[PDB]
């Protein structure tokens, strides 16, 4: 059934996003671009997070695509699916009336000699700045507010996100949006 | 902090730190987690009361400074805030003793 | 351990099988011996004259599975020529010796090991009587067949195989197990005067 | 002064105590009989400090040790042997230390065998004194440790050679050329090298000659190709 | 077998109470630990005075180097040694049963089970490492066989051929074989 | 007398614990003779440095080690930052200790902390962790010092055993 | 003055039962052996080891009798040797039971074959015990 | 992978080992057998790997006939980074958000003083060879590259452009 | 990908040699002998070695092939990939310029007691004698220095090993 949907230019990104999962999705988007350059892609995001490296890989693939890449979140989009959902083309990001959208920082760690500890702290701080900079641009909200919000552990309904600038349409006409 | 004023000692490289109270993972409805939040807020107000009495600050201030996020104090920073009062009596470093010899 | 590499190996094994080359690899146990017996019986079915070749490379195995393979070898019509590549230890050795008389070959650097059966026995005392008697019967049968094949006396085999007996293939030609060594002529390096 | 009070400690304090360790410490006997480790070194240092403080009377040191450990199990460090050795050398000028090897003395313990007061240093005739291959079975480092690691292991191996020449009165070049493979001496070879001063033959000897096992038959006839019989003794 | 038995005036542990009478009960298979304890005990017992040390063995086996260390310590001490076999003496325990008091001081209980076998061992590494270990283990077999032969009075070559496998003996077979000297009875 | 005796042969230990033992040795008003035998890693080296100056002995085959603490962090981004500040402040604490025990520049000591630095007896004296190499005559003198200091308690014990006997 | 051995042992290796039987017989003043609850093989030997005339069992007690157990591992000849000793053990245990029960040793061997359970009265009749508490 | 493989795409993904290196080498040799001219492209996403396997992959890349363009996706860390830096000149691409790491070799050792000293100087050999090849590939001198590889050197794609590891970015 | 090379007569002896992998390689070499008694068979080697039993079996299979056998070294050939690397035809043994080749003496397994250990030590002396003999035969070197160098595990660069004798060419001259 996913073969027919991939023929229809529909790509599913479901479950935890990981390095190999990213490589697979990157390849699907490149195939859909090199086959057909004028017809939009739809990416469906139901994912509780992922790796920052793999997530930014998929984000680069999404931003390369000539064919406008819409996103349609269902259920969860937690701190890395939410960023990718916010990285669809402006005006063509959609969500279900009762999806849950989370924006939040990554975890991490380091060990041994604290030289690598300071390097890991510097790399986690880079991830923070990088993600927040692009999040601010597409949410159309001040970078200070985005930096403050990406700190706070919280879900939001697609109505709150649609106000917040992340998504742009709710599939259901806000008739089944429940708090 | 809860010792006698004027009689709280530390080693000059003691590390002091104040963090919010933490519960352990329990399962249930929203009501169980709300009950745990209530208990943890009693604990936080308790610690804030003791720290207010010790450091001589506003109660909600002591809640904000110490218990709001896991913060570290050197001995000098802790002395600055009333956490400690003195080094242990008689603490004299080795090369300092040497140069007084 | 790789299922895909295992798939390569089974491709090679099937392509060999089409050439009537059967493979005895790894410890002889129930399932490998059932597969090997099925292969031998089918290759009997196809043709009743063409020789089968049994590559042998095993560090051992159970005695009853090995005897299933041995009886299947001796039952079918075609002459099964056993050939030891790598090592034939203690049931690869028995199968290698049991091959068609005059057609037991081995590669020059292989290694042939014979010794009396290893096993176990647990339970009450009378059950241990039973199991010890059965292990001793396996030893008696293996030694009798080895004496029959190798041309030695049952006493010589009984006393050699008492402990781990290792042999190079020229040594096994002289002893009695193998019947030839498969090697190609190598250019004779000339030394000085 | 303190002789009568070792006596009095025996009368009131050191006779009743049950532990075999306590009875041995009462008899001024230190049994090094286990892969020498950090705990063992601290125990031996405590025992040897207190034994000095008791009296300039002598100390007996029985050594049945398999080195810092067996090669099939995780090793410790070489610094425990150096610690005990330095404690013994400091003690010896004020207290004789007979050092006797029962059983085995592998590598590090061999140093502790050779560190007894000269002329009072013995091993049983049926013992072995191994200067084993040097060393460190610990292999849990990385490449980020290489720059330090060489400057440790030589730093340890050479330290031992030095101490061994201060116990055998030999040239450290020989000891370095001997480390390269585990070279384990007989007691007589050990006295020749200087590891020990005497060899303790038993009062009675049991084991005799076994050379009556030799065949001594004639050389094989040139026309008799021998079969492949591979026997056992 | 824990309860402290009363001594001259106080409560002392059963095995310490025994060693107060020179009696050394060996009850576990000889590992590094038990062998060190018994070597230490033998040395201290010889230190107190020189009368005699009776070893009551219930050994079901053990390791070779610790057992030889215990044997050499028994031979090194001034005081003589007698070995009794309560229960059973297997392998290196059956070798310790032939380690004390050659002159008719090895006893056994009537239903004691005696067994001797050539010492085991296992070690791997390089090729040359295996050479060194194999040569050492053959030296060990030969030494323990010389000791067994001179203890029992059997030919060395006979012992070599006999002990290659397990060898089991009833006390009557052990007297007839020379392994022990007397069997304890009601007296 | 009551001058503490520390005997040091330790291949490891958390750096904070070494700092704690150093300060503990520091607040004792009488002297403190610290003798290192064979080895002293970072924690034990901090213990050795804490002895009274003139009584930090190290044996010929002893190898001390100056290096920065080894840690591990797990938590949020702010947790990562605050805990790395823990560890850096601990590095500066150790640099302070090694300067106020060696007179070396804190820059050079921090570099020595950066890559684990082993020292042998002569060099350990050279940097300033120990004062005297404990050779055999030094070791003899140390056991003599133990003799004299323990002998007061020994005489007390003599008289008590005289009474009891 | 007489060792009074209270026995309640659901199991144990039979060789240890033999060893305790020998230890019992070693002392000369008689031994009383009172079994409670259960006396399995290694303790059935101990119960049969008391003084004939002074071995007691309780109304609730049950006696287990069985042949020894063993695990073997090695070459065929090692297995043969080890089988021979377990048979020697079983023969010795039958002999001890014959000494205590005064019953045909071959019959006792037949009864050892499988796990054998005796009530208190059957323990008395067999001969392992003499009286009921 | 086959779906990518027919597109002359070789994936160096995940930390390298000897099995992964065997798979990469087989793919590269087969692809050179198919067509010696038309290019091979190769996606790099790896946090490290054994030095010997990386060296095997690097040599297989070098001596085959098609240019092995290396495109970094996600991350390239100190052994996948060396492989990425070894793609055909002018054809080492990066994605705009990928990160590039270089750092020294790693590995343990056990044995006598002699054997572990031998392991030590083979690690020195790896370090020397890698620094020499990196100097060939970037253009910076042995000293700058040795300083860089000495401590964990995290870099951005652009910096790698002016530091020589990459040739361009795919913002196109 | 491996099978698609197995039609081009290439065998990958990668990874540690064990019973299963060595059995697979022996089977493949039987198959390739079956397909064409003349065309070259190339074997790519990348391994920290393995069993000396299995390695000697692979050696026997390699010298059973009536076809030519080329060997190429990728990266690590250690202690049995080195032995099987030198076993190619004289004049057709190759390595990558950055490959490491390390020579070593065999290792054995453990079962039992001192007589069984005697048996295994005799096995492994025989194996060491045979490896030294064959290796000193195709390297054209005296047995003295082969016994000397095998007993010390020392990695060798391809030019160094080429001067030694294991390999005939380096792919690139580097």
């Amino acid at each position: 059934p996913f073969g027919l949907l991939l023929r229809q230019r529909i790509v599913f990104l479901g479950g935890e996003v990981e390095d190999f999962g990213a490589d697979a999705i990157i390849s699907q988007l490149l195939l859909l671009d090199s086959q057909d350059p004028t017809k939009d892609i739809k990416i469906f995001i139901n994912s509780p997070g992922g790796s920052v490296t793999a997530g930014m890989g998929i984000y680069d693939a999404m931003m390369l695509c000539r064919a406008d890449v819409n996103t349609y979140c269902f259920g969860l989009a937690a701190s890395m699916g939410a960023f990718l959902l916010g990285a669809g083309k402006r005006g063509k990001r959609n969500s279900m009336p009762n999806s849950r959208i989370m924006i939040h920082q990554p975890l991490g760690g380091a060990s041994g000699q604290a030289v690598d500890i300071e390097i890991q702290a510097k790399e986690i701080m880079y991830h923070k700045a990088n993600l927040n900079r692009i999040m601010a641009d597409y949410c159309q909200q001040p970078l200070s507010k985005i930096e403050e919000d990406t700190d706070r552990d919280r879900y939001m309904s697609p109505l709150e996100a649609k106000e917040y600038g992340l998504i742009d349409h709710i599939i259901g006409g806000e008739e089944a949006v429940f708090n | 902090s809860a010792g006698q004023k004027g009689h709280r000692y530390s080693f000059p490289h003691a590390k002091i730190s104040t963090a919010p109270p933490v519960m352990n993972r329990v399962f249930g409805q929203a009501v169980d987690a709300q009950l745990q939040a209530n208990e943890l807020d009693y604990a936080t107000k308790y610690y804030a009361a003791i720290l207010a009495r010790s450091t001589g600050k506003d109660l909600e201030t002591c809640q904000k400074q110490y218990l709001s996020r896991k913060r570290y104090f050197s001995v000098k920073e802790a002395y600055e805030e009333g956490l400690v009062d003195k080094l242990v009596p008689g603490f004299m470093l080795n090369r300092f003793r040497k140069m007084q010899k | 351990p790789n299922p895909l590499v295992i798939e390569r190996f089974q491709g090679v094994v099937s392509q060999l099988f089409q050439q009537r080359i059967v493979r005895l690899g790894g410890a002889v146990d129930d399932d490998m011996a059932n597969l090997l017996v099925a292969q031998l019986l089918y290759l009997d079915s196809v043709d009743n004259k063409r020789d089968i070749t049994m590559y042998v490379n095993s560090p051992g195995g159970s005695v009853t599975a090995g005897m299933a393979v041995f009886d299947t070898m001796r039952h079918i019509r075609p002459d099964v020529s056993t050939c030891c590549i790598g090592l034939a230890a203690s049931m690869g050795a028995f199968i290698l010796a049991s091959g068609q008389a005059g057609k037991r070959y081995s590669l020059p650097n292989s290694r042939i090991m014979i010794h009396q059966p290893l096993g176990g026995a647990q339970g009450q005392a009378t059950d241990i009587e039973i199991q010890a008697n059965e292990i001793l019967h396996h030893k008696l049968t293996l030694n009798g067949y080895l004496a029959q094949f190798t041309g030695q006396s049952m006493e010589t085999i009984t006393k050699d195989t008492d402990r781990d007996f290792f042999m190079s293939p020229q040594e096994a030609i002289e002893y009695g197990l193998v019947d030839a060594i498969i090697s190609k002529p190598q250019m004779l390096q000339s030394r000085e005067v | 002064r303190k002789l009568s009070h070792l006596r009095k400690k025996l009368w009131k304090e050191a006779g009743p105590p049950p532990d075999l360790a306590t009875r041995l410490f009462s008899e001024r006997i230190m049994y090094l009989g286990m892969p020498i480790d950090s705990s063992v070194a601290e125990l031996l240092t405590a025992q040897l400090f207190v034994l000095v403080q008791e009296a300039p009377d002598p100390i007996f040191f029985y050594i049945n040790s398999t080195g810092i450990a067996k090669s099939t199990t995780k090793f410790g460090n070489e610094h425990e042997a150096i610690a005990v050795y330095s404690m013994m050398k400091g003690v010896q000028k004020y207290c004789p230390i007979y050092t006797l090897c029962v059983g085995n003395a592998f590598g590090e313990a061999a140093l502790l065998l050779s560190a007894g007061s000269p002329g009072k240093r013995a091993a049983l005739r049926s013992s072995t004194i191994m200067l084993r291959q040097p060393l460190q079975r610990l292999g849990g480092m990385q490449a980020s440790d290489i720059d330090i690691y060489r400057k440790i292991t030589r730093e340890k191996t050479a330290t031992m050679a030095k101490y061994l020449a201060a116990c055998t009165k030999k040239t450290e070049e020989q000891i370095m050329t001997d480390f390269t493979r585990p070279r384990y001496f007989n007691p007589y070879e050990a006295v020749s090298y200087g590891l020990i001063d005497t060899v303790l033959e038993p009062k009675e000897e049991r084991a005799v000659f076994k050379d009556w096992e030799k065949m001594g038959s004639e050389i094989a006839d040139l026309g008799l190709w021998d079969d492949e019989e591979q026997p056992l003794p | 077998c824990r309860p402290p038995g009363q001594r001259q005036s106080e409560w002392v542990d059963l095995w310490e109470a025994y060693t107060y009478q020179k009696v050394v009960f060996i009850k576990e298979a000889i590992t590094e630990d038990v062998a060190n304890n018994m070597i230490a005990l033998t040395l201290y017992l010889d230190s107190l005075d020189q009368k005699r040390i009776y070893y009551w063995l219930n050994v079901p086996g053990g390791d070779v180097v610790p057992t030889l260390a215990l044997y050499d310590t028994m031979q090194y001490v001034r005081s003589k040694t007698a070995t009794v076999c309560y229960g059973l003496c297997l392998g290196m325990g059956g070798f310790l049963l032939t380690a004390g008091g050659e002159k008719g001081y090895r006893f056994a209980m009537p239903h004691s089970i005696l067994m001797m076998h050539h010492p085991s061992g296992a070690s791997r590494g390089q090729a040359s490492e295996m050479h060194i270990e194999s040569r050492e283990l053959v030296r060990m077999r030969d030494y323990l066989s010389l000791l067994t032969s001179n203890a029992t009075g059997q030919p060395y070559d006979r012992v070599i051929r006999e002990l290659s496998r397990n060898k089991w003996m009833d006390p009557k077979q052990a007297i007839e074989y020379g392994m022990i000297d007397k069997v304890l009875t009601t007296p | 007398s009551k001058k503490v005796f520390m005997i040091i042969n330790s291949f490891g230990g958390s750096v904070g614990n070494g700092i704690t033992v150093h300060d503990a040795l520091q607040f004792i008003k009488a002297g403190s003779l610290t003798l290192a035998l064979g080895v002293a890693a970072s924690a034990a080296s901090l213990a050795l440095a804490g002895g009274t100056i003139g009584e930090r002995y190290v044996t010929e085959g002893c190898h001390t080690m100056i290096h920065q603490p080894e840690g591990g962090l797990n938590g949020q981004a702010s947790d990562i930052w605050i805990d790395s500040q823990e560890i850096m402040k601990i590095r500066l604490d150790v640099a302070e200790i090694y300067s106020l025990s060696t007179y070396r520049p804190r820059h050079k000591i921090l570099r020595d902390l950066d890559r684990d630095f082993y020292l042998t007896a002569m060099e350990t004296i050279y940097y300033g962790l120990a004062d005297e190499i404990a050779t055999n005559e030094v070791m003899h003198s140390i056991v003599e010092m133990t003799n004299q200091v323990w002998s007061y308690h020994d005489s007390k014990q003599e008289r008590l055993l005289e009474s009891r006997a």
